[PDB]
């Protein structure tokens, strides 16, 4: 069977995202389609005549459903069942409906949510709608559970006489409009004695498994119209099948041949390719606080360590940096020597110019260099400023991977908009697991569209979208193109030391056109496209090469003597041997490295005693 | 509109809003950013 | 009822032990007053007019009933509810009825097993028992899984026929005899398509949970008669509840405020103190041979093998060793370098003869010294044989710790028993962690009586079976009572290398009454009740004390240099210091070696800077 | 009773005997000792 459609939902609470149009174009272009949002459900400031027949398909809501402020006569969310209620509005609620009116005093009328059945935690609250019809008839007792009963604040004013009564076929009355399709359907307050849950009907016979959340169509776990904390294959579990069962006559523990993977809210066959696998059977975000991440085994793992396990950050929007939304000039210094951020990275324009109302001060960019010895993102990066000054990304120069478990809007995992960069510069940058790319409004970096970001896209289904920047041809026109010493695989910058791989050669972090061989002043040698210097020892060859390595093993001739198979700057006169036995040598003929007598102590000139006047 | 303590609430040139129906303050933002202070950039649509 | 009296059942396949009033009296004594069999339930040999009146109280065999080779009449198994199967008999059956008639065709007539309601596991089997009547009559479709349904063998035939015929309240005329109550009670087939499991009536409202494994007297897993597989302390559970609970909504482990630890069929609160602690949470034996067990505060866990992890080497009775039942010559070699066996030790006499019946040549008796590198063993240890020419158990001298997982009869962890040896001479046992003691009938052993046990039990409830050795009073009659020279805590011995404590102070292994502070051998001093010997260059003296500790910090005579702190035979000639220079010291008078200027790097054989030359 | 290819099957003197019934071989342990071919030493009863 095939996945229901999800949305992201928004987040932005009362806030209006332009005029009465654009702020109604964006909830079309996000909830049109939608089956299932992931986050809450907001509907403000929408007006009158306008056609939310796009909300007729959205089954269930995992955040909070809030809607306000309309003057729209009917919102038709008559396909709604569930509200999970995994955040809250006003810290309480998972259902408020506020203040719909305009200034006549005739707002919100219609609210048809026939088919919402269980609000699985918080409250609801209902207020000030002066056109509203037709919902304080109903019950609910049946909707939401009994542990928030207390918490609901329902008060419901329409006195003016607009409303239809309720059409006579439903227990009291209670009625979601007018029609014999529009009326509460009860299904817990209804329940026989021995129900566990809800119940389809009065009879002992019609109870529900224990994790169906709204209600059923039958007996069994497979019959939930949707499920209460997990989903395997077809069925509504309350856990994933552990990889590994307990026996409890051999008192050993044998592995189960439906062991799944809990991913999320489902059971899955393996964790994904980015994600951390505990050895539970569940695929997490972060190691516990006693261990670390532990390398790649073909998968990531957890290993725990000994003493201190190492320096993580916590990133923004988690831990303590839960509630601020940039890298403030308050908590920068918490980043300090840590070289793995355990999240995200925002800077945005409010570090920079400082903000009053959190009273934090301006950052200063000198200290955005506190960044440089991060080497690992493990959720996303967005940048949307970066000190004018600057003309590259300096501080992310030891980056090399962003593991995209948390993305920005739920797609993107890098973000570069609006700066005034010349060049991206991430010039060690080698891996993104997941979520798209986005580096677009930059209006002089152009040294974008080279490189081949389906080498570092770790999974598929990944795109880049890179509009917009510089020209593609006015810093062509001006030379603004990588160096002749770069490969076409691509570049980040002007320098040599700015290329995905070399055309010739490289002397570490930088392209060359060619090993110090014969001539140069360091002697080389070339292995792996590599260039390396000789031992010191190693005699300046004008002729032919002057070493097969780096140590003086490999030197065509020594500089100095020669102690057997190794080139010496000076034969050994001190160095540790056995039963404690000095060593002393001398050089005869052919400068080579000879032991001296065992009786000279005080060294030797030469061979024996005759050579030690001691 | 909202009192001193709210000068630069909103940020990326919204300007900020009362509500004196709920006694809120709110942001009204550009079009392109989102986000309960217009904090964000609108990645998904057009840049 | 809050715990259920349990018994171990027999093993005895068709073996009768004894005459036929002595087999009766072991069926009597392993059976009476019991409601639970950890093993297997057989009732063989049974002759005419014995009482089997004390089998009325079983309600549960955990392994299968054989019920063969007896002429009783009436074998009253009223209360026996389930029989679980985990173990067949003849690899398919879990009940098996079978020849029960005598030269005079006459035998059982009555098996009353009316709460005979389920068979976990195996099939069933009866034949030739042609007495017995009103059983063929049941539906065995109810009892045994559909999933054993094919391997039934039911044969029955009732020539004779001198009973009537079934109750008219019997579904289909299905009795388990005469008598109404002797009717069979349907649970399982009778029931409407809502009830997966068992159920109570025809009506759809009296499904029981998928938990019960007989029936139910409520829908709840909390009325369950017998639990399937698990046991909560109330409730039937298929699985015990996690440690650590996964969370959808932030993708990370929580801890569970119920958690259990599963130990055999039940979930506790805590692993015996002698168990091995799983991750999982779970009271194992032994873990996994990616792993290693090691102790950690108090409680026993396991961590993974770092390469080469030490030998673990299985026991008798487990794993490649199912088929032996001693350390016959085949699988002495397998014992080679184990410092700790993961089972058991059966010693038995048909080691040292030899098996024909299993083609074991007879043991070597010098080949034992093959388990002097043992120091542990996680199960039992039972010697019922050893070579005649030794005086004490020789083998076994490093011997540790007898953790006692799996005993012998479920009660005894140490058994010696009808040994010739003259001492135990186990001189390095420190604990029985678990396990009765019997070291009994030993024809001349003194000293096993010296020792307090108490001290070596790890759990209260330990008792000791010291019974029928040689007389304590011929022990001392002959001067077999240990030595003097030791603490009255026990002896192992005559020597003083076998006492448990000493009364003065130990040498290392064997107790002294003086650690010669003033003469004799080199001089040592006193600590924590032993004696240790400071280095040698420690000057002694025939005065008085002669040093204080092991380093030179405190000698009182050092004829060697005495290079200030320390003492030293000879001063360092250039040991690695600092300056990364062969750091020197001249020569003393005083013995008191000093440093010299870099000058004399050569042997600086003189004193002062200048007063160094060649 | 039993043939020669069981001779030594009943340990500690045990007898080994034919059930002409079941069509199958046990032993007939001494007073004691327990096990399916009387291997065991019974310990929780006379030592």
């Amino acid at each position: 069977l095939e996945e229901k459609k999800v949305c992201q939902g928004t987040s932005n609470k009362l806030t209006q995202l332009g005029t009465f149009e654009d702020h109604f174009l964006s909830l079309q272009r996000m909830f049109n389609n939608c089956e299932v949002v992931l986050g809450n459900l907001e509907i403000t400031y929408v007006q009158r005549n306008y056609d939310l027949s796009f909300l007729k398909t959205i089954q269930e809501v995992a955040g909070y459903v809030l809607i306000a402020l309309n003057t729209v006569e009917r919102i038709p969310l008559e396909n709604l069942q569930i509200i999970r209620g995994n955040m809250y509005y006003e810290n309480s609620y998972a259902l408020a409906v506020l203040s719909n009116y305009d200034a006549n005093k005739t707002g919100l009328k219609e609210l048809p949510m026939r088919n919402l059945q269980e609000i699985l935690h918080g409250a609801v609250r209902f207020s000030n709608n002066p056109a509203l019809c037709n919902v304080e008839s109903i019950q609910w007792r049946d909707i939401v559970s009994s542990d928030f009963l207390s918490n609901m604040s329902m008060d419901f004013q329409n006195h003016l006489g607009s409303c239809q009564k309720c059409d006579p076929s439903c227990p009291n009355g209670s009625c979601w409009g007018a029609g014999e399709e529009n009326c509460q359907k009860l299904t817990k307050i209804i329940c026989a004695q021995q129900c566990s849950g809800r119940c389809r009907g009065k009879s002992p016979s019609d109870c529900c498994h224990n994790q169906c959340a709204a209600g059923c169509t039958g007996p069994r776990e497979s019959d939930c119209l949707v499920c209460r904390k997990f989903r395997n294959e077809a069925t509504c579990k309350d856990t994933c099948p552990p990889l590994m069962l307990y026996n409890p006559t051999t008192y050993q523990m044998d592995v189960n041949p439906e062991g799944k993977y809990s991913f999320g809210a489902t059971c899955v066959k393996k964790c994904p390719r980015n994600y951390v696998v505990t050895d539970h059977g569940s695929c997490v975000r972060a190691c516990g606080a006693d261990s670390y991440e532990m390398e790649e085994d073909g998968v990531r793992k957890c290993k725990k360590c000994e003493g201190p396990c190492r320096k993580v950050c916590n990133g923004i929007g988690i831990g303590e940096f839960k509630d601020s939304l940039s890298i403030n000039a308050t908590n920068i210094k918490h980043f300090k020597n840590c070289t793995s951020i355990s999240g995200d990275l925002h800077i945005l324009p409010v570090a920079f110019r400082g903000d009053s109302f959190t009273h934090t001060p301006p950052l200063d960019p000198q200290e955005l260099d506190i960044l440089k010895t991060v080497k690992e993102i493990t959720g996303f990066l967005l940048i949307q400023a970066w000190p004018e000054n600057r003309t590259d990304l300096h501080a992310f120069e030891n980056l090399e991977i962003i593991r995209g478990r948390t993305k920005q809007h739920g797609q993107f995992s890098l973000a570069v908009v609006s700066l005034n960069i010349t060049s991206l510069g991430l010039r060690s940058l080698k891996e993104i697991s997941d979520g798209d790319v986005i580096i677009s409004g930059n209006k002089n970096l152009c040294y974008a569209n080279t490189i081949n970001w389906k080498k570092l896209f770790g999974t598929s289904g990944q795109k880049t979208k890179i509009i917009s920047n510089r020209g593609e041809n006015s810093c062509k026109a001006t030379g603004q193109v990588c160096h002749a010493l770069c490969s076409p695989e691509g570049c980040w910058g002007p320098e040599p030391r700015d290329c995905v791989s070399c055309r010739n050669v490289s002397r570490g972090r930088e392209c060359v056109d060619k090993c110090n061989l014969l001539e140069g002043e360091p002697r080389e040698f070339v292995e792996n496209s590599e260039c390396i210097q000789c031992h010191p020892e190693c005699l300046p060859q004008a002729m032919n090469i002057t070493c097969t390595g780096r140590g003086p093993d490999n030197c065509i001739q020594c500089a100095h003597y020669i102690d057997g198979p190794h080139c010496v700057k000076t034969c050994p006169a001190g160095v540790m041997g056995e039963n404690n036995t000095l060593v002393w040598k001398y050089a005869d003929a052919g400068h080579v490295c000879h032991l001296c007598h065992p009786n000279c102590t005080y060294g030797c000139t030469g061979p024996g005693l005759e050579g030690c006047p001691t | 509109e909202c009192p001193l303590s709210h000068d630069g609430y909103c940020l990326h040139d919204g300007v900020c809003m009362y509500i004196e129906a709920l006694d809120k303050y709110a942001c009204n933002c550009v079009v392109g950013y989102i986000g309960e202070r217009c904090q964000y950039r609108d990645l998904k649509w057009w840049e």
